[PDB]
């Protein structure tokens, strides 16, 4: 303690007195990870793979719930140009829990994803599809080229 | 006015005496718009309606600048066959100007 | 102001004791101010009295208290012992001394009655 | 100071960003209002310090004295003094600022005093202690003299001598403040010091703060949601930050005003109820008695001392 | 510009009506029932310099004031609320002359609270847990602020101190215990409201347990901790019950140096010749003064009994301190464009190499927040000492002693006091001396006889329109015009205003006594 | 959430020992010579039953001293020592001697005249700086202010203090 004194101080004489120096906490002991389990496994292969797409006029909203997610497996695979995610990290979200997710499903062209960000203005963007500038969740884009 | 202060005494039974609490203030009406005694006249007769035209290998690059040209004339006249527009709509092209 | 330039009757504001006077000395950033106070100290235990009765007239002190060491009785002063043959000179009366209450009984002595008597003397 | 109509002018996204910063705003609204009691707490404890109403009696013989300069004429439509008079002229928006009036208007300032001029003319330093006790005023400078250990024989064998000096006493007092405006500088601080933190107050709102406009409508009418929002978040900083130190600036300068208040009231209880021992509090010289004056924002006493001259050499034992 | 401000609300008290008042504030009153922000208003609009209002009527007739509204206009209740220029009490000119002193007969010894904070509770704030919450890398990012809170904590530990040093300062002014006598026959002045009590818990008085229930309302929980006070609550009695003993027995002596012994029945004659009054009025009104220093000693718990209004700046201290403390917690849950309040949601589904920007603004405005309770602490605890230095002064002058400074400790001349334990702060009960019972006599300022002026020693001169007397100038008690009782100097005519009577010389009959 | 709380050192000073004791601040004992008090879990000092005038405050009546081998104590402090005045309704005491003391009263009057530039304090030299200084307009014209109006106040105070 009294080494915590001189470093507080700067110095390596303490008068009489009574001195703060620091603060004590209670380290957790261990870690106790829990979450709801579902046995069911969340359909995100059949909307990357499906064989006919929506348009952009037309987009599909498909929702999920009531499912364990697994995302790593999504990330760890090579088959996407670009993985961002906005609010949200993309390594990330295997830690956290919610309560619905909807995947919102269509094709663009390519110059135009640079327009299709969230609050970024521009035709597709305005006239289309809208993500709202307080959004949270993930965009993918992959290239098609014999899809 | 009596739970008017309860909205921020965080209580029911207030204490007699006064609470500044609360504002107003008055809502905009007209919202009217004021601009110069306009009067400036971009020239268009001389280039549209005028005698002398020309062909697409003397094409006379002639200038113009500084004034108003209004093409809320040159849209409910509706005499055209290939009005077009290239980049910016014909409603605030009086707005936003090159 | 109120301790150099002058004496101050605030009991305890310019030192602890009954304040005389002060002297002010200089400092760096401040000032140093030196009371000199009027402190008692070795007393004695007598016993007292609020007034005396005479010849029925009441008797009380213009200042001081009366005290008995024994025998015997006196006027003095408050913050020093200095006993003094009461004497009307002493004392004021008001009013008969039935409506005093704790009073003892005591003869003054009256300086006049003297030069007086050594005159019925001649 | 409203909270909103200074950070915002009237735009709701500014509001918006506002009221995701928590509840600032309310807190500066609180201490403010807090000093808005203070004020009226220290005119509440220094001229109320009577129970009731004296005005003076119609008759003005008082052997000799005139108090016509200190009374208040009703010949004028504000019942106040000349000497008031003279103090009520050497002293000379829409962005929250919002000037609440006093509690008390000066004319019943001038009330208080006058109760407490009469009475300290007529009734002793009685009337302070307990219900009031009529007195000649040639006797009250025989209680006061008294009070410095003189016999009150001097004071009633030289009656006519006091008298006209104590006149052309008040004559200076007449001069020296319809001539000179230097002596008022105490008053005339703090309306300055008042002042100039309302002119820096606002004009804060001329400066970016490290955005493309100093004015908030103009972001708002070139650019979108998403990066204008970092330009307000910039401009909120700093005009908070400036509000912020706008309320320091007032909480401690109040402080000094409260540290002023008590001095004053002690002294209307001190130099004016009665007849302090204490030298060098009211005045230079052996302090005798006092009168008040009403002030904008403040007070001025007029204190009375005995100051002896003409001394001889004297051997002693 | 458009006119707009702030609109309040007039109110009785909830429980007492329902009947409600509106008040705005400097705007002509033509467009007030329209615009907005109405919560509807009604029938009535008067106007005054502090702008117009709704929900009263104006009344020529004037009363005392109780609700401040502006510019000499206050508002109470009548079964309706109305609105009123302000009275000043009883305008009468009481009367005058150059020949009339009014002098006392009869008198009270009355009694009046007056109560002063002495403290604050000892709030002290850790720094990092507050700002993070046993968090790594948040913490991280604090250091490289340099040292923010580490000269806040010298600043509220250098405060924690300063009431400790306050409270040391502002009732061990006596160096040592003192015990009180165990028997109690001081002249019938009976101090059983004000003593301790053996039978409550060991050290208490009377006037406590009316008095640590009447003083009530966070705890320890995450950020915050109290240190208790330095001098613990129990001996806080015994310093002022040690403060009774001298000034119950020993007298006014034991603030200069050892004690002495004196009784207290004879004490007040000394206190009666602090304001000029002579030692016969005890003596022949010993009884009088008893049951009126018991009514008024008995009116003090009762005037205090249900709900005094003069509690007050005793009880919101705790309370606008605890808001205080209170408005710190609730910034926790602020936001400030970051997209939590936790810290956890940040580490959960955020990204680490760009997480720390929205932990950037976080760690500023939860640190923007803490200057504030800074310095609303500080201002608070300059203006508590500079308040508890007067509290202080005001043991020492009228405690300790019996000072002359009029209306410093209770409206009137002053006696004694006693000062009273409390939960943080100092109850005197100042002793007044407050007369009564005028009667206008036919008074003069000096005396001729043998065309030789005369000037009593103190006093006046008195008469009922035939023999003249002589009392002092605080009390009646007349008596015969002597020699002993005035001086001479100076021919007659020299001073106005002078009238005529006989002196009395009381060595004639002396001289008479023998011939 | 799991305990915790400040931590402070009682010592006295160095030039006399090196022992301490530590203060853990509103955490008892069961958590981290040994003493409960209310202020918190006080170790390296043993109590004392004894009361001894204080000389380190803790906390709810408790203080600390180094006295004799040699150790930190706690004990609950005293108020001066125990005593009455003798009394009765016939009884006083009267000085027959006296003393003069000379107490100290030391008061401060004034602190150093400080004055900061704030373009220096924030920006070196630089014009950059200087200039992204100018765009916060005029806070720093209102601190170079505050600290003139206290340099001038500083000689306000000793005048009004010696020059009476
Ligand atoms: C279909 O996606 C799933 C996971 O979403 C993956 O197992 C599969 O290999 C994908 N199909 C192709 C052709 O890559
Ligand atoms: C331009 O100014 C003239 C000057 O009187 C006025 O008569 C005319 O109406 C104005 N033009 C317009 C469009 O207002
Ligand atoms: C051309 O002239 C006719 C009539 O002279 C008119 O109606 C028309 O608006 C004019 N158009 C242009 C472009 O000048
Ligand atoms: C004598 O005076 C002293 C003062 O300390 C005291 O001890 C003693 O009790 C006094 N006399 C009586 C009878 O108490
Ligand atoms: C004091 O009171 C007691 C009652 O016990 C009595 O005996 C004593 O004589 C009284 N003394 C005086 C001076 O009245
Ligand atoms: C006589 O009085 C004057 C006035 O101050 C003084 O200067 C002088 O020294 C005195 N005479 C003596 C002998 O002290
Ligand atoms: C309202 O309540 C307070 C305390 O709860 C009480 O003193 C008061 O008398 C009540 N008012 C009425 C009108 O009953
Ligand atoms: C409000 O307006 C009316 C007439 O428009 C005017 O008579 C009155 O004086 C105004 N109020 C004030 C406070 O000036
Ligand atoms: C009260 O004031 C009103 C408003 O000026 C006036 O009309 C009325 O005559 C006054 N007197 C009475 C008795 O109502
Ligand atoms: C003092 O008053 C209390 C009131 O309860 C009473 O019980 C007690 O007997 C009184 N004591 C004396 C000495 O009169
Ligand atoms: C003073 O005495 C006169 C004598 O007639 C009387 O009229 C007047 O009312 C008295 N004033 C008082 C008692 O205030
Ligand atoms: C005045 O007081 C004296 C005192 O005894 C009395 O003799 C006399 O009758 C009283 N009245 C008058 C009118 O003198
Ligand atoms: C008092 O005033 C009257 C007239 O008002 C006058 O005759 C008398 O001489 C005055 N007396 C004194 C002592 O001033
Ligand atoms: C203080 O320190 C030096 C070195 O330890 C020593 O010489 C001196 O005696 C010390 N003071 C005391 C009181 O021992
Ligand atoms: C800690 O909590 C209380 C608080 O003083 C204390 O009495 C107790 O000994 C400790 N806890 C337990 C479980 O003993
Ligand atoms: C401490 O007080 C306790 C009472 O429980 C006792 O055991 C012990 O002896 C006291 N200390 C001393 C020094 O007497």
């Amino acid at each position: 303690p009294l080494s915590e004194t001189k470093c507080t101080l700067k110095s390596f004489t303490v008068e009489k007195g009574i001195y703060q120096t620091s603060n004590f906490r209670v380290q957790p002991t261990e870690s106790i990870v829990r979450f709801p389990n579902i046995t069911n496994l969340c359909p995100f292969g059949e909307v990357f793979n499906a064989t006919r797409f929506a348009s952009v006029y037309a987009w599909n909203r498909k929702r999920i719930s009531n499912c364990v997610a697994d995302y790593s497996v999504l990330y760890n695979s090579a088959s996407f140009s670009t993985f961002k995610c906005y609010g949200v990290s993309p390594t990330k979200l295997n830690d956290l829990c919610f309560t619905n997710v909807y995947a919102d499903s269509f094709v663009i062209r390519g110059d135009e994803v640079r327009q299709i960000a969230p609050g970024q203005t521009g035709k597709i963007a305005d006239y289309n599809y809208k993500l709202p500038d307080d959004f949270t969740g993930c965009v993918i884009a992959w290239n098609s080229n014999n899809l | 006015p009596l739970s008017e202060t309860k909205c921020t005494l965080k209580s029911f039974t207030v204490e007699k005496g006064i609470y500044q609490t609360s504002n107003f203030r008055v809502q905009p009406t007209e919202s009217i718009v004021r601009f110069p005694n306009i009067t400036n006249l971009c020239p268009f007769g001389e280039v549209f309606n005028a005698t002398r035209f020309a062909s697409v290998y003397a094409w006379n690059r002639k200038r113009i600048s500084n004034c108003v040209a209004d093409y809320s004339v040159l849209y409910n006249s509706a005499s055209f066959s290939t009005f077009k527009c290239y980049g910016v709509s014909p409603t605030k092209l009086n707005d936003l100007c090159f | 102001s109120e301790c150099v330039l002058g004496q101050s009757k605030r009991v305890d504001f310019c030192g602890k004791g009954y304040h005389l006077m002060s002297f002010p000395q200089s400092a760096p950033h401040g000032v140093v101010f030196l009371h000199v106070t009027y402190v008692p100290a070795q007393e004695k235990n007598f016993t007292t009295a609020p007034a005396i009765c005479h010849d029925g007239k009441a008797h009380f002190p213009r200042e001081g208290v009366f005290v008995s060491n024994g025998t015997h009785w006196f006027v003095t002063q408050r913050n020093f012992y200095e006993p003094q043959i009461i004497t009307t000179d002493n004392t004021f009366v008001s009013g008969n001394c039935d409506v005093v209450i704790g009073i003892v009984n005591n003869t003054v002595y009256d300086p006049l009655q003297p030069e007086l008597d050594s005159f019925k003397e001649e | 100071v409203d909270c909103t109509m200074y950070i915002c002018g009237d735009s709701t996204e500014c509001s918006n960003l506002l009221l995701q910063y928590g509840s600032f705003c309310t807190q500066l609204n609180r201490a403010l209002t807090g000093i808005a009691v203070e004020q009226d707490k220290n005119t509440q404890e220094v001229f109320a310090q009577v129970k009731q109403i004296y005005k003076t009696p119609p008759i003005k013989d008082f052997g000799g004295f005139n108090f016509s300069q200190i009374l208040p004429d009703p010949s004028k439509p504000s019942k106040r003094s000349f000497i008031e008079d003279l103090l009520f002229n050497k002293v000379t928006k829409f962005n929250g600022l919002t000037v609440l009036p006093p509690l008390l208007t000066d004319e019943m300032i001038a009330q208080y005093t006058s109760a407490l001029l009469a009475g300290t003319i007529t009734s002793g330093w009685t009337f302070g202690a307990g219900a009031a006790l009529q007195i000649p005023f040639a006797m009250q400078m025989a209680y006061r003299f008294n009070g410095i250990g003189v016999t009150q024989n001097v004071l009633y064998e030289n009656q006519k001598l006091i008298a006209n000096q104590f006149n052309s006493a008040i004559g200076k007092i007449q001069d020296s403040l319809s001539s000179t405006a230097s002596a008022l500088g105490k008053l005339q601080d703090v309306v300055n010091q008042n002042a100039q933190a309302l002119n820096t107050l606002v004009k804060q709102l001329s400066s970016n703060f490290g955005a493309i406009s100093s004015v908030l409508n103009d972001i708002l009418s070139r650019l979108d949601k998403v990066e204008a929002e970092v330009q307000i978040d910039r401009l909120i900083t700093g005009r908070l930050q400036s509000l912020q130190t706008y309320v320091t600036q007032q909480l401690i300068r109040a402080a000094e005003i409260r540290a002023s208040a008590n001095l004053a009231a002690t002294k209307m209880s001190e130099c004016v109820l009665g007849q302090s021992k204490r030298v060098d509090f009211c005045g230079k010289g052996y302090h005798l008695m006092s009168f008040p004056q009403s002030a904008p924002h403040g007070v001025v006493f007029l204190h009375v001392t005995y100051v002896p001259a003409q001394e001889k050499n004297f051997t002693t034992a | 510009p458009c006119s707009f401000g702030g609109v309040s609300v007039i109110t009785p008290g909830t429980n007492t009506s329902n009947q409600v008042a509106v008040l705005y504030q400097d705007v002509n009153c033509t467009e007030v029932p329209v615009a907005i922000h109405a919560d509807q208003t009604g029938s009535n609009v008067f106007q005054t310099r502090a702008g117009c209002l709704i929900g009263a009527e104006h009344v020529n007739n004037s009363y005392e004031c109780d609700i401040p509204i502006g510019a000499g206009i206050c508002a109470s209740y009548q079964t309706s609320i109305i609105a009123y220029t302000m009275s000043l009490g009883a305008e009468n000119s009481v009367a005058y002359s150059n020949n009339s002193i009014a002098i006392p007969t009869n008198f009270t010894i009355s009694v009046t609270t007056e109560i002063l904070p002495v403290s604050m509770t000892k709030t002290s704030v850790d720094c990092t847990m507050y700002i993070c919450g046993d968090s790594t890398e948040c913490s991280n990012l604090l250091l490289q602020y340099g040292s923010f809170c580490t000269q806040l904590n010298r600043a509220l530990t250098g405060i924690a101190v300063e009431q400790d040093k306050n409270t040391q300062e502002v009732f061990a002014q006596v160096k040592q215990i003192y015990k009180t006598p165990p028997i109690k026959d001081f002249g019938g002045f009976n101090f059983s409201q004000i003593l301790p009590d053996p039978s409550k818990p060991s050290k208490r008085s009377f006037i406590e347990d009316l008095l640590f229930n009447k003083v009530t309302l966070a705890q320890k929980f995450n950020g915050l901790t109290v240190l208790p006070p330095l001098l613990t609550d129990e001996m806080i009695a015994q310093y002022t019950s040690a403060l009774l003993a001298g000034t119950i027995t020993s007298g006014w002596t034991f603030g200069a140096g050892a004690a002495l012994q004196i009784p207290f029945a004879m004490q007040m004659a000394y206190r009666f010749n602090g304001i000029g009054v002579t030692q016969n009025v005890l003596y022949e009104n010993q009884k009088l003064i008893a049951n009126q220093f018991n009514s008024a000693i008995g009116k003090i718990q009762d005037s205090l009994s249900s709900t005094a209004s003069a509690l007050g700046k005793l009880q919101d201290v705790v309370n606008q301190n605890a808001q205080a403390l209170n408005t710190l917690v609730k910034q926790l849950s602020s936001n400030f464009g970051a997209i939590s309040s936790v810290l956890n949601d940040i580490l959960s589904r955020l990204d680490p190499p760009e997480a720390e920007v929205q932990i950037d603004r976080l760690i500023t405005g939860r640190l923007q927040s803490l200057q504030t309770y800074v310095t609303q602490q500080l201002i608070r605890a300059a203006e508590i000492r500079a308040s508890a230095n007067l509290a202080a002064t005001k043991m020492s002058e009228c405690v300790l002693g019996q000072s002359k400074r009029v209306d410093f400790c209770g409206k009137g001349y002053h006696l004694m006091s006693f000062p009273q334990s409390a939960p943080h702060g100092v109850v005197f009960l100042h002793v007044t001396y407050v007369p009564a019972q005028e009667k206008n006599f036919t008074t003069a300022p000096a005396i001729c006889h043998d065309g030789k002026a005369h000037f009593p020693r103190e006093g006046v001169f008195v008469s009922n329109g035939t023999h003249w007397f002589v009392t002092q100038r605080n009390f009646y008690e007349p008596q015969i015009i002597t020699t002993d009782n005035t001086f001479v100097s100076g021919n007659c005519d020299v001073v106005i205003g002078i009238v005529n009577n006989t002196v009395y010389d009381p060595l004639q009959p002396e001289l008479d006594s023998f011939k | 959430p799991c305990s915790f709380g400040g931590v402070s050192v009682i010592t006295p000073g160095t030039n006399t020992s090196n022992q301490v004791a530590v203060l853990y601040q509103g955490v008892n004992c069961t958590e981290v010579n040994v003493f409960q008090t209310r202020a918190g879990c006080l170790i390296g000092a043993e109590h004392v039953n004894n009361s001894y005038e204080c000389d380190i405050p803790i906390g709810a009546g408790i203080c600390a001293s180094y006295q004799t081998s040699q150790s930190i104590i706690a004990y609950t402090m005293s108020l001066g020592a125990e005593n009455s005045v003798a009394y009765s309704n016939n009884s006083i005491a009267i000085p027959t001697n006296f003393t003069i003391s000379v107490t100290t009263e030391i008061l401060p009057v004034s602190m150093t005249k400080t004055s900061v530039d704030c373009t220096m304090y924030i920006c070196g030299d630089s014009t950059e700086c200087s200039n992204l200084l100018l765009q916060y307009g005029s806070f720093c014209t209102q601190l170079n202010r505050a600290l003139t109006g206290i340099a001038v106040e500083q000689d306000k105070n000793t005048q009004e203090v010696f020059a009476q």
